[PDB]
RNA sequence: CCCAUAGUAGGCCUAAAAGCAGCCACCAAUUAAGAAAGCGUUCAAGCUCAACACAAAAAUCCCAAACAUAUA
RNA sequence: ACCUCGAUGUUGGAUCAGGACAUCCCGAUGGUGCAGCCGCUAUUAAAGGUUCGUUUGUUCAACGAUUAAAGUCCUACGUGAU
């Protein structure tokens, strides 16, 4: 993992899926060891941005999506 | 279609046929399914061989007996061959099977939740 | 380089105490075969092994089996064999019981419990009747402490 | 064998058919009744003060931090009158509808975290958020008036 | 499988179980004398 | 003294005449020392049994150990082994006398209590080792709070009063339907159908 | 119904989802079952009904989102596992014996090569125990036990 | 990571409680204890002095340190040099309530004991059942 | 695998799972745990 | 499933036992985490937990054949 | 003390072995205080094999030398109209 950018709109309607995402996974708990990440929140239907500096994006609209669906798409993007 | 026999149950699997051709040692078990891979008509020919009387008619019953694997039936059986019984047995239809009509038909039990991957 | 090994000798079998008795000779005498001796635990020297790990922390001398009838005796528990390296220093409270330095050395450890007679053995002019069987002798069990 | 044995005695048959025409019957209850049809009041009286108390609020998700992290957090807020507030949306939902906030309902749920103070230093909360590229300013209500975080941007310049 | 010693009179017998029928034997048994002792209560 | 107190093997003074086995003591209900004294705890005999040195040995040690002397208390419900057993020398033939006497033992009876704990304690924190000392008893056992085995009798009494079957043990026994009193022990009047020998049918009414 | 789309960008789409048929015979019922009024009504091969709480793949659905009773969605998932084992769900598979009525795995079974006396017989399960309270149009009670 | 000692201002090398604990991860023994003894001439020499060492993954010392520990200061405050043994019945030395506030004057103000409420409440609360866990009376 | 007639989880990593026909208590942690029915 | 700052390594005891070798007490902060429920520690350090939030086997060869659902 | 006392002594050995698996070896696996080799322990497997001598009726046992092993048993303590 190089860079992830998490944003939402809870300004409009809300949606706790990238919001749980981003409570659970982009947490220093994660971090410790997953120090090689940098993580941003521009929150402003919703848009999780991962950058891999090798050669991928990964965007995830998660508005119908579901934390635990994201979370083993950033994890099984991670394995690689 | 001997061939095409259905067990209730797991039969297949605990069912077993056990012999023994005398000599010590010759004491087979060998369960139903192997028994109908090996021979796809030895089950039924048993089953009915156990529910014929136990007397010395019993082998001649036996000869009046014809058992095929499959569709195919010999031409001079075929001519002979007078009634057909109706199977014992209704064989229930699949999804596969089943008309749009009759799914229409039948109602639908419940309302699944929109936001679900299913 | 150190190890501290629980040793337990075999325990003799003990003898049984039945009598004989047979189609033209009812009151046969005694039949109680004596018990087989418990197996020694013996530490043997060996060159090629060079540290304690091999041993364990727990070793049970094989018990004899316990006299039969028609004076079966019992097959003698086993000898068991640790074999430890040259120059092996045994101390049961720091008593350094033994010394195992040169190649072939042996210490019995715990000496397996000899086998209990039976009431044959008993049989003489005098006793025609033995009801006799002593138990089998337990077997040694002492805690070993091996250094190198 | 006598009357009392180690092991259960055979009982004589006419005696094992009385056990069995004897044996317990329960009742059928009818068509299957499944298949038929003061800390909560001490932190409504905290919360309803505190929402007279405050002047300005907002609401982060300061739960990515850990407990030095958070509690260096919890010192520079108290660096101002800022007060930082907790507590659960099980009981905060009802007290939007109590203290006729509807535009904050789809703003608490999962961890919120309240920003409570009359004096903003935004600038510098902010700020301080901006070495740590996470945990995002969120929407919050000054005054009875809604705002976005674009509005507290606006605000603090 | 064999049942030591003589069968239904040892410690150790053959099994015997109840059958529907058997149960329903009893209860009618049952149900006549109910009735018998409802005909001598008076 | 808040610990489980030490039982003898046998009778200080012995008894000279031997006995007879008479195995009413174990069969049937219990009918002393069936309700809670000075505790709350318990384990009930669900069944007739006896009770050796060995199993007090058991209870007394596994009790001991896993209970908490300064909260938790124990108390014996049944006595020391007083009732004397007779083991012939091994290998004699039938006949000669009653054998001397081997050993001492205590009848127990269904329904009866064997150990009663109590304490500033609740059901749970006893339950694991009550239970583990149940199953090692020689008769079916279980470790019963106060409120346990009031729940177990009122359900018993409910069983009886809604079951269904028009026919009862109890009705057929006394009203001697079908001549049954030529199969059944006069005993079985009292018992109800719910004891065979030394073992109590908890799940029969 | 939503499902999720790829492209690596990857979203989820709510697409048309059945809805339950007017008129429950039954209303204010705990589980359909119930409000349609077939609680001892289905066998293994009703695929018509079995198949409404069935994952495209063959797997059952969770009695939360089903809405079964915790009793109802046991036999609903082990009248399941004998329609596939009897081959009656042909489409709902994860990507040669007849049987039916099919208790264990086929895989799972020994061969009951020493059966037990008659007093003692070791008998082969037949149909589900879960079953037992379905609805008997015979004489006698069906046999769970051959 | 972060350790945790409590060692005594006066003696800056006991050995055990410092060397084999401190040497798993690798340590400059000699600096560590000079900059103990660094900080025993900037406070009262002679008394237990809880740290906050934080060994970097560089191998590099940040040591911080606050007030000195609460259980000596007490027992110091009441004359005792051994804390009682029942602490439940037995007493050794009373100390005041004017005297607790003002040694808690001094107390609220270190960054890693974490000791900053605001209320006086809060930390004459918490020294009052420190003390009475102690073999201390509270006067009044 | 050690045949025990009544299954119990050692440790926290243990799971039961019913394979063949019959329980099994596997452990990665402790593989020492392996429990067969 | 989540998650764990801290008066402090509460005192005596002990070379030292710090929630956890033993004894006395068991209060106390922060919205919230027991002077600790179990592991682990020579002692520490670390792991979680309670918090906050969200049944069976024996010896010649198993032993009727089978059957789940048409009305009492 | 239930069959056999109106011609079956018995124990060992020889010969031939049938069978069970609760497996001694050979086969396949799990655990290990399993680094490897030795091992220990547990699951599965009975197709095949499981020595020769000294003393002594002796089965057994001790001892000598081996073996991959020198298995536990049942078979009228298998078999003596062989
Ligand atoms: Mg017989
Ligand atoms: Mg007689
Ligand atoms: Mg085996
Ligand atoms: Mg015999
Ligand atoms: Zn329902
Ligand atoms: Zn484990």
């Amino acid at each position: 993992v190089k860079q992830v950018r998490v944003q939402f709109c809870p300004f409009e309607k809300n949606v706790e899926s990238t919001r749980t995402f981003l409570q659970t996974v982009s947490s220093e708990k994660v971090r410790s060891t997953n120090l090689n990440c940098s993580v941003i929140a521009d929150v402003r239907e919703p848009c999780v941005d991962v950058l891999f500096g090798d050669g991928h994006r990964l965007i995830m609209r998660g508005a119908h999506l579901t934390a635990l669906e994201m979370l083993t798409a950033f994890a099984s993007h991670i394995r690689a | 279609n001997t061939r095409h026999i259905a067990f209730s149950g797991n039969k297949w699997e605990q069912k077993v046929y056990s012999s023994h051709t005398g000599y010590p040692g010759g004491f087979r078990q060998v369960t139903a399914a192997q028994l109908h891979l090996r021979d796809p008509v030895a089950i039924v020919k048993l089953a009915i061989y156990g529910m014929l009387p136990k007397n010395l008619h019993r082998r001649t019953m036996m000869e009046r007996l014809h058992l095929f694997p499959d569709e195919y039936i010999p031409e001079d059986i075929l001519k002979n061959l007078v009634e057909e019984l109706p199977q014992p047995r209704k064989i229930p239809k699949r999804l596969d099977e089943y008309t749009q009509e009759e799914i229409d038909a039948f109602p639908r039990l419940w309302t699944p939740p929109e936001d679900y991957r299913l | 380089d150190y190890r501290r090994v629980l040793v337990c000798g075999g325990n003799g079998g003990a003898g049984a105490s039945c009598f004989h008795s047979e189609p033209r000779k009812e009151f046969g005498g005694p039949d109680g075969g004596d018990g087989g001796n418990g197996g020694h635990v013996i530490l043997r020297v060996d060159q090629q092994v060079k540290s304690l790990s091999s041993v364990l922390s727990r070793y049970q001398g094989f018990s004899g089996e316990d006299g039969g009838s028609k004076n079966c005796f019992g097959r003698s528990g086993a000898v068991l064999y640790i074999r430890v390296p040259v120059g092996t220093l045994v101390k049961e409270g720091g008593r350094v019981v033994a010394d195992l330095s040169c190649v072939g050395d042996e210490y019995i450890a715990a000496l397996g419990g000899a086998g209990g007679k039976g009431n044959r053995f008993f049989l003489a002019n005098n006793n025609r009747a033995p009801v006799t069987c002593t138990p089998g002798q337990p077997g040694q069990q002492r805690v070993l402490h091996l250094e190198l | 064998s006598k009357a009392v044995t180690r092991h259960r005695r055979v009982m004589h048959f006419q005696r094992q058919k009385l056990m069995a025409v004897t044996e317990y019957i329960p009742p059928k209850p009818a068509i299957h009744p499944s298949c038929l049809p003061g800390l909560i009041r001490l932190l409504r009286r905290e919360i309803a003060a505190v929402f007279q108390d405050n002047r300005m609020i907002a609401v982060c998700q300061n739960v990515a931090l850990s407990a030095e992290d958070k509690l260096l957090m919890r010192h520079q807020l108290r660096k101002h009158k800022i007060l930082m507030k907790v507590f659960p949306n099980q009981v905060l939902k009802p007290f939007l509808e109590d203290s006729k906030y509807q535009n904050l309902l789809p703003l608490f749920v999962g961890h919120n975290m309240l920003l409570v103070s009359e004096e903003p230093k935004v600038k510098e909360m902010v700020r301080i958020l901006r070495t740590v590229p996470f945990l995002p300013l969120l929407g919050g209500c000054i005054d009875d008036t809604i705002l976005s975080r674009q509005g507290f941007i606006n605000y603090s310049k | 499988g064999r049942i030591p010693g003589r069968q239904w009179i040892g410690k150790h017998r053959r099994p015997r179980f109840v059958s529907l029928r058997a149960k329903q034997n009893m209860i009618r048994r049952l149900e006549i004398e109910a009735e018998n002792h409802y005909w001598l209560s008076m | 003294k808040p610990k489980l107190r030490f039982i003898e093997r046998a009778p200080l003074v012995p008894k000279v005449r031997r006995e007879p086995k008479n195995l009413s003591d174990i069969r049937g209900p219990s009918t002393e020392a069936t309700e809670f004294t000075e505790g709350n705890f318990a384990i009930l005999a669900l069944g007739g049994g006896y009770l050796h040195w060995g199993h007090f040995e058991m209870m007394r040690l596994t009790i001991n150990r896993s209970m908490d002397p300064k909260n938790m208390f124990a108390i014996w419900r049944v006595p020391a082994p007083f009732k004397p057993i007779t083991r012939k020398s091994v290998g004699h033939r039938m006949g000669g006398g009653k054998g001397a006497i081997d050993h001492y033992v205590t009848p127990v009876k269904a329904g009866r209590l064997v150990v009663e704990m109590g304490g500033r304690c609740e059901f749970e924190e006893v339950q694991g080792f009550l239970d583990q000392v149940a199953h090692k008893l020689p008769f079916a056992a279980k470790a019963v709070s106060r409120g346990t085995l009031e729940k177990m009798r009122k359900d018993q009494e409910e069983r009886e009063r809604n079951n269904q079957n028009p026919w009862t043990f109890e009705r057929i026994a006394t009203a001697n339907m079908l001549g049954i009193r030529k199969v059944l022990s006069p005993y079985d009047l009292t018992h109800k159908g719910k004891y065979w020998g030394k073992f109590y049918m908890p799940k029969r009414v | 119904f939503r499902e999720v789309v790829e492209t690596t960008i990857i979203e989820g789409r709510i697409t048309a989802t059945p809805k339950e048929s007017p008129n429950p015979p039954n209303p204010s019922g705990q589980c359909p079952i119930c409000r349609w009024n077939l609680k001892h009504k289905y066998n293994y091969d009703d695929v018509l009904l079995l198949s409404q709480f069935i994952r495209p793949h063959g797997g059952m659905l969770p009695r939360k989102i089903t809405g079964l009773c915790q009793e109802e969605h046991r036999k609903i998932e082990e009248c399941v596992k004998m329609a596939h084992r009897a081959g009656l769900l042909p489409n709902h598979r994860p990507r040669q014996l007849n049987r039916y009525l099919t208790r264990w795995a086929p895989g799972s079974v020994k061969p009951i090569y020493k059966k037990g006396p008659r007093w003692n017989r070791v008998r082969m399960p037949v149909g589900s125990p879960l079953l037992r309270d379905n609805v008997c149009y015979s004489r006698t009670p069906w046999k769970l036990y051959h | 990571g972060v350790i945790r000692a409590i060692v005594r201002a006066g003696l800056a090398m006991p050995g055990p409680p410092l060397g084999p604990v401190l040497g798993q991860r690798g340590v400059s023994i000699n600096q560590f204890c000079k900059e103990f003894n660094e900080r025993t001439k900037d406070i009262k020499e002679g008394i237990p002095l809880p740290t906050k060492i934080l060994v970097k993954p560089d191998r590099t010392f940040e040591i911080k340190i606050g007030q000195p520990t609460v259980s000596y200061f007490l027992k110091a405050a009441a004359g005792i040099e051994k804390g009682a043994r029942q602490t439940g019945k037995e007493v050794a030395g009373l100390v005041t309530l004017k005297h607790v506030y003002e040694i808690a004057r001094i107390k609220a103000q270190d960054e890693a004991f974490a000791l900053q409420d605001v209320p006086l409440s809060s930390v004459v609360r918490s020294i009052i059942g420190s003390a009475r866990s102690l073999g201390i009376r509270v006067v009044k | 695998f050690k045949n025990k007639t009544v299954l119990k989880k050692r440790c926290k990593d243990c799971y039961l799972v019913k394979r063949r026909g019959r329980w099994y208590v596997y452990c990665k942690t402790h593989p020492r745990h392996k429990q067969r029915q």
